[PDB]
C-alpha cells in the first residue's frame, strides 16, 4: 500500500 | 533482499489541462500496480495476476491516495515554477521514488524517499529517516518547510511499518511467481566476420530472475575482458534475455567455451561451438 | 535536462521463418518522458504496436518497451524509429537476426 502524499514542496 | 517500491511521475502540459500523474508499484523488480490519471477510468489496478486476494476497498483506497497525491504534485509543479522563476509555457516533470528494503530478520534494512524536478535530484530522505538532503537552493526552502512541519517522522513511520507489512504480504501472495527461478535456455551461434575472424555469440533466453552470468573462456581461462555484451533486456512475457559475444580466430572456435550461470540451473552450464 | 534514448531491437524467441514471434523495441535512459516510438515493417509504419507502461530507473531516466506480433520471413525486414527532443532527427535501429 502506498504512503499518503507528502507535504507540498 | 526484497523491496516494495512506488514510483510517481507528474508532467505538466500548459494549455492542455492538469498535469498527468502516473503511479507504479513494484515488488522487487516486478511491476504489480499502476494508476494513470489520464486513463478513461483513473483507478489503481493490478498489473499482475497474484493480487486478486485484495478487496475492492483496497483499490478504492489506493485510488484516492493517488488522486490526493496527484493534486499535491500539481501544486508542486506550480510551486517549482516560482522557486526557479520559470515560465508557465513549458512542460516540467516532478518525480518521486520511495520504499523499503527488508532484511532476512524481517525488518527494515533501508528506507528511502527521493524527489526529482526535471530529472534531477531535488530533495531526499537520508538513511536515518530523520533528516533531508536538499540538492539546491530551491530545495532548501522545501527542506526548511518539511523540517518545521515534522514531515520526516510520518515518512519514517510508513517506511518502517506499513511499507514493511505490505512487502511481507505481497511477497507471500505472489510467492509462486515472484520467488520462482526459470532457468535460461542457452545456446551458441556462429557469425563470420572475415577470412580470419568469426563472432561466437552466447545466448540466454526466457530466464527469471534477471541476474545472470555469461562468461566466455579460452581453454579454461576467464575472458571477461574482451566480451561484447548487451544490457539484459525484457522478453515481454516476464522473463529476460541476454547475450555475450567473443571475436575469435577462424578455425579456433573449439578452444572457447561459454559458461552460463543462473539461479534456475544448479551448476554452471558449459557451452561451445561444435 | 535532456537524456538521449538508447535502443535495442530483438525478438522474444529465436527467429524461425514462418513461425509467429514477437518483436521488441526496448527504449531506455531518456528524459523528458515524452517520446514517439514506432516500428516499421519493410520501411512502413506498423499500426498494431503495443507500449508497456512507462517507468523510470534509479537515475530518474525513463524507459519503455514497444512490441508487436510478427512472423519472420526470409525477406521481411524490421526497424524501430524513435523521436525525442534530445535528438535533432529521429533515430532508427534495424532488427538484426544475429543480435
Amino acid at each position: 500500500i502506498p504512503a499518503y502524499g507528502v507535504l507540498t514542496i | 533482499s526484497h523491496s516494495l517500491r512506488y514510483f510517481y511521475t507528474a508532467v505538466s502540459r500548459p494549455g492542455l489541462g492538469e498535469p498527468r500523474f502516473i503511479a507504479v508499484g513494484y515488488v522487487d523488480d516486478t511491476q504489480f500496480t499502476r494508476f494513470d490519471s489520464d486513463a478513461p477510468n483513473p483507478r489503481d489496478e493490478p498489473r499482475v495476476p497474484w493480487m486478486e486476494q485484495e478487496g475492492p476497498e483496497y483499490w478504492d483506497r489506493n485510488t484516492r491516495i493517488y488522486k490526493d497525491t496527484a493534486q499535491i504534485f500539481r501544486a508542486n509543479l506550480n510551486t517549482a515554477l516560482g522557486y526557479y522563476n520559470q515560465s508557465e509555457a513549458g512542460s516540467h516533470t516532478f518525480q518521486e521514488m520511495y520504499g523499503c528494503y527488508v532484511g532476512p530478520d524481517g525488518r527494515l534494512l533501508l528506507g528511502f524517499m527521493q524527489f526529482a524536478y526535471d530529472g534531477r535530484d531535488y530533495i531526499a530522505l537520508n538513511e536515518d529517516l530523520r533528516s533531508w538532503t536538499a540538492a539546491d537552493t530551491a530545495a532548501q526552502i522545501t527542506k526548511r518547510k518539511w523540517e518545521a512541519a515534522g514531515e520526516a517522522e510520518r515518512q519514517r513511520n510508513y517506511l518502517e511499518g506499513r511499507c514493511v507489512e505490505g512487502l511481507r504480504r505481497y511477497l507471500e501472495n505472489g510467492k509462486d511467481t515472484l520467488l520462482r527461478a526459470d532457468p535460461p535456455k542457452a545456446h551458441v551461434t556462429h557469425h563470420p566476420i572475415s577470412d580470419r575472424e568469426v563472432t561466437l555469440r552466447c545466448w540466454a533466453l526466457g530466464f527469471y530472475p534477471e541476474e545472470i552470468s555469461l562468461t566466455w573462456q579460452h581453454e579454461g581461462e576467464d575472458q571477461t575482458q574482451d566480451m561484447e555484451l548487451v544490457e539484459t533486456r525484457p522478453s515481454g512475457d516476464g522473463t529476460f534475455q541476454k547475450w555475450a559475444a567473443l571475436v575469435v580466430p577462424s578455425g579456433e572456435e573449439q578452444r572457447y567455451t561459454c559458461r552460463v550461470q543462473h539461479e534456475g540451473l544448479q551448476e554452471p552450464l558449459t557451452l561451445r561451438w561444435e | 535536462i535532456q537524456k538521449t534514448p538508447q535502443i535495442q531491437v530483438y525478438s522474444r524467441h529465436p527467429p524461425e521463418n514462418g513461425k509467429p514471434n514477437i518483436l521488441n523495441c526496448y527504449v531506455t535512459q531518456f528524459h523528458p518522458p515524452h517520446i514517439e516510438i514506432q516500428m516499421l515493417k519493410n520501411g512502413k509504419k506498423i499500426p498494431k504496436v503495443e507500449m508497456s507502461d512507462m517507468s523510470f530507473s534509479k537515475d530518474w531516466s525513463f524507459y519503455i518497451l514497444a512490441h508487436t506480433e510478427f512472423t519472420p520471413t526470409e525477406t521481411d525486414t524490421y526497424a524501430c524509429r524513435v523521436k525525442h527532443d534530445s535528438m535533432a532527427e529521429p533515430k532508427t535501429v534495424y532488427w538484426d537476426r544475429d543480435m
